[PDB]
RNA sequence: CCCGGCGAGGGGAGUGAAAAAGAACCUGAAACCGUGUACGUACAAGCAGUGGGAGCACGCUUAGGCGUGUGACUGCGUACC
RNA sequence: UGUAACGGGGCUAAACCAUGCACCGAAGCUGCGGCAGCGACGCUUAUGCGUUGUUGGGUAGGGGAGCGUUCUGUAAGCCUGCGAAGGUGUGCUGUGAGGCAUGCUGGAGGUAUCAGAAGUGCGAAUGCUGACAUAAGUAACGAUAAAGCGGGUGAAAAGCCC
């Protein structure tokens, strides 16, 4: 079956989180967890926590057997980007975007 | 932006 | 010093075609603790090549 | 009946609307030519 | 529009377009270009034209058999029940009653019958004459209508 | 086996037992129709390339249906001259079913 | 109907040996380009290479009338700022004889993908022997 | 009576964006660009409804020349031979025959040479 | 109840007609950013389409091919105000 | 800047002169089909047409005819929780604006017909407001006073505590 796990309003850019998520796609959840464990990205921390969450949801609400699991679907959507302000030289004010993203992982019993 | 920085002077093409 | 026309999604993805990450090929397995670690790195416990050199 | 009524053919000319396309005829300078005092809002000489 | 007359920026120098009032019609929350006013949509009608149209519509009601002309038409006491019963025996649904002299009895009886309008021959008007299916007219009402249209 | 005949100011190299889509022929919905303007007969090795309008050759068709084609949007346009015009067109046709190429 | 169109999956291409001893360069080249583009076949489709593989032999013995042998200059520019290198017809035959025929026919062919694909089918050789005896190329005269 | 031109403008824009489907990038996503695309697509279609007849006739002519040259006579001479033999088969059917029925085209060339001589 | 920092967020469960009505909450458009799928694309040059057009993929009778996606190769083609 | 004064290939005829015959060649002309304007004659009407002829490039501009939106009467009528408006596709259709049917979402309004009014149609105005891309995961992370280590706390310590 397909058990979902979402981190919505993830405090980081989708450009980066998906950059890291393109690793663990279709990879069995074990080697996926390990790749993420030794991948050196804040986005890797984030997607690893979401994947743990998906595994727990699968083996508590929707069944069991971590071993028979794959990360079939994983995608990172843009989230509501916070519009801050950043004052630059000569009275000109930028707009620094405290971006975010909507990470979503789907583990499958295949 | 209520402040509007002046433009730098153009090259004097006289 | 700045573009004349805005680039496109095609050119953008084409630039990012290289910025993709590369997973660590294969983790090792310590002779003693049987656990996984980076090659030439001490395990999450402290074992390195089967020798508990931290225990902290 | 109050919905079986109609004026005579020719009574209502039905106006003329300026600046509402091309196929409407007069759009984009609405029948008043290009630049010149007569083309200006409130443009036109005294009698 | 509630505002001020300050030019929101210079005429030159800036990169922004010209602008000289925040109350311009273009701007959001600006002022309507040709802002409507309380006008008067009253039209003129030549007395002859009014009478002619009304004689013509009475002729057309007579021809289409919608003018039910009768003698005195009345209810005895103010009961909309009595009145609806009268119109139910008279085979009527949507009617304009026109009496030469109106009594508050029948007027109060027809006040609450939204498909029934009771009037007096002095206050007839073509929009009612056409909007109502059956126009019932007392004989004295017809005489007044005659002596007024003529 | 085929015959060459014109219908709408243009010709057709049609074989027996098939369908053609000619220009609109003012015939009835399903009535029969023949074409005395056969320009050429094939019939295998013996190819009878008649001179204009093969003498004895005549075709027998069968009016299948009358309809219009899918629309085609004419778009005239002139840049900078404040002029453009559009209009659709659905040419009428006529389906005929070749019954038999009577040599 | 829908008029016939060739199909490269199905078009049959044949092989033609052509000696080029003494033949006029331009006329030989025009005939080669015709047969490569496939304009000799009733199935000639403009957007399909329907030609014939053609081998050219004795390419160093093609002829040029007039004084073209020592006057028909070949110009090519390398890309560098000075790089405009020229070489007469005599010198071209001396160094790369096959390039003469290849240049002529390439110029006479179309341009673009299909023009290059039609040029490929040309097998110009300077000598008299060709190793393509495997394909049974039928002797041609153009 | 105030009018909010939301729904009608949306319809007017989608009507163009549907015809601009298949084009590249902003030309199929943006209205300010899909419009010029739809317009120049229409212009090209209107011009090609004539260029198509031109292209097809010249293709037919090329194929008829090819088959005629296989059968020993040129295209100009062969068309003249048909004109003199009073044949009326147009180039479309001529070239179709040339492709499909070779022997009937040989017979055509024979008739044409017979009328030329 | 479960993962998680006795987090944020989420998956269950529950209420509810409905929780892509969960409070960032009726409807939920377009721009823009993505995942999967079919096709194309790493020797090919330019307003990126249009006419032709093979091949591929897919759905319908019966073969007639048609309908949809793509679109190799090819002719013309220097946006709009 | 590079051949660079056939468009290229190339040609000693594929050049120039003369004669001739074919052919290609345009949205021209002809053919088939279709629409429309105007005229001319007849039945009869501002018409269907017997028809005929002819016209139909078009800016500024003038003329004519329309579609569509919101609101009023028609309408206490009509469609609608057996699913409205809107959204989103599909099919069909009209010369065009457009229209109709309907799948899915949507969950309460919509409204014939014929008349009436106009805040009645946007692609441009260095247009206004909102949202969102581009450069770009680029520049920079704000004094070149300068950090190292051990321990503690903690989900996590270069930056916190010792
Ligand atoms: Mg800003
Ligand atoms: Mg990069
Ligand atoms: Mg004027
Ligand atoms: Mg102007
Ligand atoms: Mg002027
Ligand atoms: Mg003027
Ligand atoms: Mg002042
Ligand atoms: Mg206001
Ligand atoms: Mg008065
Ligand atoms: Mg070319
Ligand atoms: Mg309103
Ligand atoms: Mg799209
Ligand atoms: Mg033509
Ligand atoms: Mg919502
Ligand atoms: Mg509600
Ligand atoms: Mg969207
Ligand atoms: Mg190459
Ligand atoms: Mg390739
Ligand atoms: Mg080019
Ligand atoms: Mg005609
Ligand atoms: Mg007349
Ligand atoms: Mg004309
Ligand atoms: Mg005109
Ligand atoms: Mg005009
Ligand atoms: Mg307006
Ligand atoms: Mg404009
Ligand atoms: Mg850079
Ligand atoms: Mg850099
Ligand atoms: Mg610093
Ligand atoms: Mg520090």
């Amino acid at each position: 079956m397909e058990t979902i796990a979402k981190h919505r309003h993830a405090r980081s850019s989708a450009q980066k989180v998906r950059l890291v998520a393109d690793l663990i796609r279709g990879k069995k959840v074990s080697q996926a967890l390990d790749i993420l464990t030794y991948t050196n990205k804040k986005a890797a921390v984030l997607v690893k926590k979401v994947l743990e969450s998906a595994i727990a949801n699968a083996e508590h609400n929707d069944g069991a057997d971590i071993d028979d699991l794959k990360v079939t679907k994983i995608f990172v959507d843009e989230g509501p980007s916070m519009k801050r302000i950043m004052p630059r030289a000569k009275g000109r004010a930028d707009r620094i975007l405290k971006r975010t993203s909507h990470i979503t992982v789907v583990v499958s019993d295949r | 932006p209520v402040y509007i920085p002046r433009p730098r002077p153009p090259h004097p093409r006289l | 010093a700045v573009q004349q026309n805005k680039p496109t999604r095609s050119k953008r993805g084409m630039r990012r075609s290289h910025d993709a990450l590369t997973a660590v090929t294969s983790l090792s397995v310590d002779k003693t603790s049987g656990e996984k670690h980076l090659r030439h790195h001490i395990t999450a416990d402290g074992y390195y090549r089967g020798r508990k050199v931290i225990a902290k | 009946r109050l919905n079986t009524l109609s004026p005579a053919e020719g009574s209502k000319k039905a106006g003329k609307r300026l600046g509402r396309g091309i196929g409407s005829g007069l759009g984009k300078t609405g029948g008043r030519g290009h630049k010149g005092q007569k083309s200006r809002s409130g443009g036109g000489v005294r009698r | 529009v509630t505002g001020s007359g300050k030019k929101p920026w210079r005429q030159k120098g800036t990169g922004r377009a010209r602008s000289g009032s925040i109350k311009s019609p273009i701007w959001r929350s600006g002022g309507v270009t040709f802002a409507a006013r309380p006008q008067d949509h009253s039209q003129k009608v030549n007395k002859k034209m009014y009478r002619g149209a009304l004689k013509s519509i009475l002729s057309e009601l007579v021809r289409q058999d919608r003018l039910i002309v009768v003698e005195k038409f009345s209810v005895e006491a103010p009961k909309t029940k009595l009145l609806a019963q009268k119109l139910k025996d008279m085979a009527l649904e949507d009617v304009l009653i026109i009496t030469g002299e109106l009594d508050e009895n029948l007027f109060l009886a027809a006040r609450n019958l939204h498909k029934v309008d009771v009037r007096d021959a002095t206050g007839i008007d073509p929009v009612s004459l056409i909007a109502f299916d059956k126009v019932v007219m007392t004989a004295d009402a017809v005489k007044q209508v005659e002596e007024m249209l003529a | 086996m085929y015959a060459v005949f014109q219908s709408g100011g243009k010709q057709h190299r049609v074989s027996e037992g098939q369908t053609v889509r000619l220009e609109k022929l003012d015939i009835a919905t399903g009535e029969t129709v023949e074409f005395a303007e056969v320009l050429m007969i094939a019939n295998g090795e013996e190819v009878k390339i008649g001179v204009p309008f093969v003498d004895g050759g005549v075709i027998k068709a069968e009016v299948v249906a009358h309809g219009r084609g899918e629309k085609v949007k004419i778009v005239k346009f002139r840049r900078r001259k404040h002029y453009r015009k559009q209009q659709g067109h659905r040419q009428w046709f006529t389906d005929v079913k070749i019954t038999g190429i009577s040599a | 109907m829908k008029t016939f169109t060739a199909k490269p999956e199905t078009v049959k291409r044949d092989w033609y040996v052509v000696d080029a001893t003494g033949k006029t360069l331009g006329r030989l080249a025009t005939e080669l380009a015709r047969r490569l583009r496939g304009k000799h076949k009733a199935e000639y489709t403009p957007h399909v290479d329907t030609g014939d593989y053609i081998i050219v032999l004795n390419a160093d013995k093609v002829a040029v009338t007039g004084n073209k042998r020592t006057d028909k200059v070949y110009y090519h520019h390398t890309g560098h700022i000075g790089g405009i290198k020229q070489a007469t017809f005599e010198e071209m035959i001396a160094r790369r004889p096959e390039r003469v025929i290849e240049i002529a026919v390439k110029g006479m062919l179309p341009k673009g993908p299909l023009g290059r694909a039609m040029f490929r089918k040309l097998k110009v050789y300077a000598g008299n022997e060709h190793n393509h005896a495997a394909q049974q190329p039928q002797v041609l005269d153009i | 009576a105030r009018v909010k031109r939301g729904v009608i403008a949306r319809a007017r824009h989608k009507k163009i964006l549907k015809q601009a489907k298949g084009y590249y990038g902003a030309r199929s996503r943006v209205y300010r660009v899909a419009f010029q695309a739809v317009i120049k697509a229409g212009q090209y279609a209107y011009r090609d409804r004539r260029q198509r007849k031109r292209q097809f006739r010249q293709l037919w002519i090329a194929r008829i020349n090819a088959a005629a040259r296989q059968n020993g006579i040129s295209y100009s001479k062969f068309i003249n031979g048909l004109k003199k033999a009073s044949v009326e088969i147009d180039r479309k059917i001529l070239a179709d025959i040339a492709v499909f029925d070779k022997v009937a085209f040989t017979a055509l060339v024979e008739k044409a040479k017979a009328a030329l001589a």
